[PDB]
């Protein structure tokens, strides 16, 4: 890297992070999706 | 000649065929149909009554001497009424040649064990039965040899699912390792990949 | 409420079955069955251990990926105990100890951590809570561990009074104190018993049917604010019982008598050890204590869980003891 | 052609005959075999002292899978699916939807790292150099849910490995 | 960019983020969410519209053979500007 | 010509009836010497119950040559028991001991789910 | 000396010479053993770090499942795991072992040997290079040097 540096782009990390695995940095995986199907709310105000 | 297309043998397209009515003419008893494709491979097709004679016929007559069984398999095709086809490859190192013979049967109409003719079928005919359910009469010992002990159905039938009825979990209460109804965190998915377009006309079908 | 959480599926592995459970003592006998049923059937459990995550090891294969996950936690720790429960719908306790360590005693397990945790849950808006106590509970009671025990029994019954007290007997299984403890004295050669095993009579249970009864506690909607009392299915005498073990696992049966003063006497020399002890003074008493009838109290069949007799499962236990058909035991008719 | 391999008919004169008793009874084919280990004893090892020196690799070496950008920010993938549709292992499920500006964008990149049998054909199907897979092969974890990544676990992959990926794939391209 | 929850956890530039009352959060607790912080809708719309002189103009993304398929876009209309349907560039006719 | 097809081992049910009652004493005798040599917790009425349950379900063929498949099947599964291929696990299938009870009836179906 | 002082640095010795000593025992199912071969050959030479290349399953403190799990192998495998001394490890090694792989939708596989078995590390690849297998024991060794059983036990 000394001689030949790589390109720089305003998104690569700048402090490099070692393998995480088993401490509270670890990763969780999760759906990145939002809810489908939307449920139908009651009204708030009695009938009678 | 053409870069891109694989070169034509004609020479051995007609030995194969010469061969091929050879074979028919001195079993008409057996022979149904035979059929030589355009990458020149030789097919006989037989009535399943012919399998012991006519391999031993290819294994010992002096014009054929089929002394080894490449490989014996079969295909279910369940649009016909007997779904199985049986499959002989052999080969010939006298000759340098293959044939492949081919016969057919239903879930209970058996089969003549070929073991007799060559010794290799003992195996094949085993892994038939597991995987198809094709019983292989006067077998010396037949039983499953691929699947799991007291497995259920025969996997490689077309109507078998490809994930199967059950799977496997060590339970703790029991203190061993137990089968249960198969329930998948993500189901397969199936992918209708057949274009609406008509690839090859020379093997179009009479409507 | 939105809405529940929708149980989905065939009721397998990777079902979801609505069920978000905290387990607090599941590293123990008891939890190992309670989140195995939580896991057969797909659910989230939370399981807060304070042992080496190397001893919870066995719990990883009982539930689908994501729906066992472990945290740490301190008995005496009121925010450990929160971050655990908050999330959950039903939480149950199974935290105990059969002898006092150097910095927890039978109070500090069976009232204080209790109590502890039905406040938490309380306040953090759980609605099924779960405390396990002992049938033989009684604050008049030779045994400092049952006397505690019915202590805990009413701070949680005021603390949560929405709660499903389950008091079982003697519990006898795989890894169970039990079974396993009529057959390690022969290493002391012959077999002591207070009045030659006399005067005393048990009504254990099997772990699976008490595992069966208290998952069908969390499903069950008319088990709020309610105490069961699972029992065995049978009733014998301290004697027969414990001659019917050794005859299962068949080893040499020498049963001498031995005054009360006395067991005690080597109940406090085995209490020195620093590890788990054979046995204690406490421990004595229990196994000497005639187990309680209450009929008042809905037992197992209330919640459709059939009693497993000790004869169809002493061989399951015992096996294991045997080196390299046993006539049953005596039973005692309800009159 | 053909070679025969062990068609020797061993002569039957006295000092050929006496030549086979002194390798019979003095053991001169077996010393014969000492000395060649011997001569490894004293000849340099061929290991490594990893983790301070590694193995040689090449830019075309398949590791982790990673999802890379445009030098200007922008997500190179535009949720094609024929990385989806080429996997033979089924490891890859992705939704899209029009984006806030109305770009063509996924709302779900999944690779299952145990399904996945690191065969790079979701690289070669990729039409804009989207997903790749990276140089880094040291990521073991302990649990078997960390290996199931989704898109965020992809894209900080592909920030992570840029200056590393992008140099590979200048290194490679003319082959491609 | 990444704006947090009335609850504190972050939101993702696809919009996911667990409600107060779910219980899929407690996968979190000991734990992280991990999200990338550079969005990149943010960040294409930082890049300025390139001016040219020629109804129509074409991209392939820049590199080459690095970039994406060559795409040709129309810059007819006054009203809005030509975007690259690959990378989200932008394009504008100079005053005709 | 249609109906005329070749046998497996019987040429009608009665014969066939005779494969199958040997088959049933061969699986009886050895209920015994199954409950001890894999050192199972059933009993061996437990066990020859069993036996007794599988054969019932099979009890309404009318097709010898399906009746000589299923002899087949069942002297296969003999023999791996016999000889112990099998394992305690492979046996203990037979019986669904870590599967909940599942409703018959339609009112529970209907609380759970959609199947019919 | 304070208690939690002398529990310290015994939790230190007992955890240096366990991490310092595995022996593994390789079950070498399919493809992915002859990538754990290549890291007892020369180059890496698994038994300069203390790893011998074979042990018997009574000897052995690491069960390694490299290749793909069968419903016909599952039992065996779980006979050899309980029949282990303690302390034991497993180590998952590949695709097929970790989730199934190439074949997760087959019939005759196990989708994952952590249905089977407790699994401590998961090893990624198909094959992981022997490189990359070397590093999940080398990450084995470090999640040992982390257990703190002296330090829970003096705190019961
Ligand atoms: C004769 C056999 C019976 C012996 C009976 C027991 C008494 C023998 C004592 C021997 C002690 C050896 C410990 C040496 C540790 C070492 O070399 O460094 C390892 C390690 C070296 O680093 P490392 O091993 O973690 O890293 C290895 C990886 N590379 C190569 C990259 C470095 O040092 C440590 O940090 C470990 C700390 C261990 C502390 C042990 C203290 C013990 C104090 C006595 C306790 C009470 C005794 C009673
Ligand atoms: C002594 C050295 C000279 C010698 O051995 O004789 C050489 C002589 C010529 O060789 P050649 O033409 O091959 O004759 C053999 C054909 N039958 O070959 C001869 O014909 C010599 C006579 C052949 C018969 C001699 C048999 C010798 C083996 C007897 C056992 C010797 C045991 C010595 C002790 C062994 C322990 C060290
Ligand atoms: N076992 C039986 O026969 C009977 C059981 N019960 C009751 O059921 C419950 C379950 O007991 P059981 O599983 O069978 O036996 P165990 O002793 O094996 O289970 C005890 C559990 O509670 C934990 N525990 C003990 N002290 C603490 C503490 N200060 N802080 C946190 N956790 C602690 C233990 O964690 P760790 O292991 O990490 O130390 C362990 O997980 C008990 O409350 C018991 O009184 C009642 C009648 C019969
Ligand atoms: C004989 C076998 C070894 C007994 C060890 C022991 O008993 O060691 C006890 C002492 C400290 O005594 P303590 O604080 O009462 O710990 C008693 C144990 N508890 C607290 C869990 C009840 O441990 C040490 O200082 C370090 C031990 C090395
Ligand atoms: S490397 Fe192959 S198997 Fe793995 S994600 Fe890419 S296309 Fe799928
Ligand atoms: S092939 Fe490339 S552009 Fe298409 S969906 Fe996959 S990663 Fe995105
Ligand atoms: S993970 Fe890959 S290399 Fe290993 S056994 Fe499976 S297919 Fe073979
Ligand atoms: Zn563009």
């Amino acid at each position: 890297p000394t001689v030949k540096p790589p390109t720089a782009r305003k998104f690569i990390w700048t402090n490099h992070k070692f393998n995480l695995s088993g401490t509270p940095q670890q990763y969780v995986p999760y759906s990145t999706t939002r809810k489908k199907i939307q449920e139908w709310v009651p009204p708030s105000t009695p009938y009678k | 000649t053409r870069p891109t297309v694989r070169p034509r043998n004609d020479v051995a397209h007609k030995q194969l065929s010469a061969f091929g009515e050879y074979v028919a003419e001195i079993l008409p008893k057996y022979v149904q149909q035979v059929q030589v494709s355009c990458f020149n491979e030789l097919e006989i097709c037989i009535h399943p009554d012919g399998v012991i004679p006519v391999l031993t016929f290819l294994r010992d007559h002096s014009n054929a001497q089929f002394k080894s069984l490449a490989d014996l398999t079969a295909v279910d095709i369940p649009t016909r009424q007997n779904r199985f086809e049986i499959v002989y490859n052999l080969l010939s190192l006298r000759f340098n040649s293959r044939i492949r013979v081919k016969t057919y049967t239903d879930e209970l109409t058996p089969i003549e064990s070929s073991v007799p003719v060559y010794k290799a079928a003992n195996w094949y005919e085993r892994e038939i039965w597991d995987m198809f359910g094709v019983f292989f009469a006067n077998h010396p010992d037949l039983r499953r040899i691929l699947t799991d002990y007291g497995f259920e159905g025969h996997p490689f039938r077309k109507d078998f699912p490809l994930s199967g009825y059950v799977e496997l979990r060590y339970d703790d209460e029991v203190k061993r390792v137990v089968a249960e109804p198969v329930e998948l965190a993500q189901e397969f998915r199936k992918f209708d990949l057949n274009s609406p377009w008509e690839a090859f006309p020379a093997y179009r079908q009479p409507p | 409420l939105h809405h529940a959480v929708i149980p989905h599926g065939k009721g397998g592995r990777s079902s979801v079955s609505g069920i978000v459970a905290t387990v607090f003592g599941a590293t123990g006998f008891l939890g190992r069955y309670v989140v195995n049923h939580l896991g057969r059937m797909g659910s989230q459990v939370i399981v807060p251990h304070r042992c080496e995550p190397y001893d919870t090891m066995h719990l990883r294969p009982m539930g689908d990926l994501g729906q066992i996950i472990f945290m740490d936690w301190n008995g005496r720790d009121k925010d450990s105990i929160r971050r655990a429960v908050e999330h959950s719908s039903v939480v149950i306790n199974l935290v105990g100890r059969e002898w006092e360590t150097q910095n927890f005693d039978f109070e500090d397990v069976f009232v204080k951590i209790p109590q502890a945790i039905a406040q938490v849950s309380k306040e953090a808006g759980v609605e099924k809570f779960i405390h396990i106590s002992h049938l033989n509970a009684d604050i008049k009671s030779s045994s400092k561990y049952l006397r505690s025990k019915a202590v805990g029994e009413k701070e949680v019954r005021e603390t949560f009074p929405e709660a499903t007290i389950i008091k079982p007997a003697e519990i006898f299984g795989r890894e169970d104190r039990f079974l396993n403890y009529f057959a390690n004295i022969r290493w002391f050669g012959g077999v002591p018993l207070i009045s030659l095993g006399k005067k005393t009579v048990k009504q254990p249970v099997y772990i699976v049917d008490v595992t069966k009864g208290i998952i069908n506690a969390i499903k069950d909607p008319d088990a709020r604010g309610k105490t069961f009392a699972f029992v065995g299915p049978s009733r014998y005498l301290l004697f027969d019982l414990v001659q019917y073990v050794f005859a299962v696992a068949h080893r040499p049966f020498l049963p001498y008598p031995l005054p009360h003063f006395a067991y005690r006497w080597i109940g406090r020399l085995f209490e020195i050890s620093p590890f788990e002890p054979w046995t204690t003074r406490d421990k004595v008493e229990r196994i000497h204590t005639t187990d309680k009838i209450l009929p008042h109290l809905p037992g197992l069949e209330d919640l459709g869980v059939e009693a497993t007799p000790l004869e169809l499962k002493a061989i399951e236990v015992l096996r294991r003891h045997r080196t390299y058909d046993v006539q049953p035991a005596k039973t005692i008719p309800t009159s | 052609t053909y070679k025969y391999v062990n068609l020797r008919e061993p002569s039957m004169d006295m000092k050929s005959v006496t030549d086979r008793a002194a390798q019979t009874l003095l053991w001169t084919e077996l010393i014969r075999g000492l000395g060649m280990t011997l001569s490894y004893l004293f000849r340099e090892p061929a290991t490594i002292n990893y983790p301070f020196e590694k193995g040689p690799l090449s830019p075309r070496f398949r590791g982790e899978h990673a999802l890379r950008r445009y030098p200007s920010g922008e997500e190179r993938c535009i949720a094609c699916k024929l990385c989806e549709a080429v996997c033979p292992a089924q490891a890859i499920t992705i939704e899209a939807e029009p984006r806030a500006d109305g770009s063509r964008r996924t709302t779900r990149y999944d690779i299952d790292m145990t399904k996945c049998i690191y065969c790079g054909f979701c690289q070669e199907a990729c039409p804009v150099d989207a997903i790749v897979e990276g140089p880094n092969f040291e990521f073991s974890t302990e649990t078997h849910e960390e290996l199931l990544y989704n898109k965020e676990k992809l894209l900080n992959n592909g920030d992570k490995w840029e200056a590393e990926i992008a140099a590979n794939i200048q290194a490679d391209y003319l082959y491609r | 960019g990444v704006r947090t929850s009335p609850t504190g956890e972050k939101v993702t530039h696809t919009g996911q983020v667990y409600d107060d009352g779910d219980y899929r959060k407690v996968r979190f607790v000991g734990r992280q969410k991990e999200v990338n912080e550079n969005f990149a809708i943010d960040l294409i719309a930082e890049q300025p519209v390139s001016q040219v002189g020629s109804r129509v103009i074409s991209c392939d993304g820049g590199g080459g053979a690095l970039g994406h398929p060559r795409v040709y876009i129309n810059l007819d209309k006054e009203t809005k500007t030509g975007t690259c349907g690959y990378c989200g560039l932008q394009f504008r006719q100079q005053h005709h | 010509a249609s109906t005329s097809v070749k046998p497996i081992f019987s040429r009608d049910m009665n014969e066939a009836k005779r494969r199958v009652r040997e088959l049933y004493r061969a699986w009886y005798r050895e209920v015994p010497n199954t409950v001890h040599l894999f050192q199972l917790d059933i009993s061996v009425k437990q066990g020859r119950d069993k036996v007794r349950e599988m054969f019932k379900k099979n009890a309404h063929i009318t097709d010898p040559r399906v009746v000589d498949l299923l002899v087949i099947k069942g002297k296969m599964e003999l023999e791996e028991t016999i000889k112990v291929w099998k394992q305690r696990t492979h046996v203990m299938r037979f019986f669904h001991e870590t599967e909940a009870p599942r409703p018959k009836d339609f009112l529970s179906k209907f609380y759970v789910g959609h199947d019919p | 000396s304070r208690g939690e002082y002398v529990v310290a640095k015994l939790d230190d010795l007992i955890n240096w010479a366990r991490r310092s000593s595995l022996w593994p025992m390789t079950f070498g199912l399919a493809c992915c053993a002859v990538e754990m071969m290549h890291m007892a050959a020369p180059r890496y030479d698994m038994d300069r770090f203390g790893v011998v290349f074979r042990a018997s399953p009574r000897q052995s403190d690491v069960m390694i499942v490299a290749g793909t799990l069968t419903n016909k192998m599952a039992p065996a495998l779980r006979k050899v795991y309980d029949q282990m001394p303690e302390p034991r490890y497993v180590v998952s090694m590949g695709s097929c072992a970790n989730g199934g792989g190439y074949y997760h939708y087959s019939y005759s596989v196990v989708r994952g040997c952590d249905r089977i078995v407790p699994v401590d590390i998961y090893v990624p690849g198909c094959p992981p290079t022997a490189e990359a297998l070397l590093y999940g024991i080398l990450q084995l060794q470090k999640k040992i040097k982390r257990e703190k059983r002296l330090r829970i036990w003096y705190r019961r």
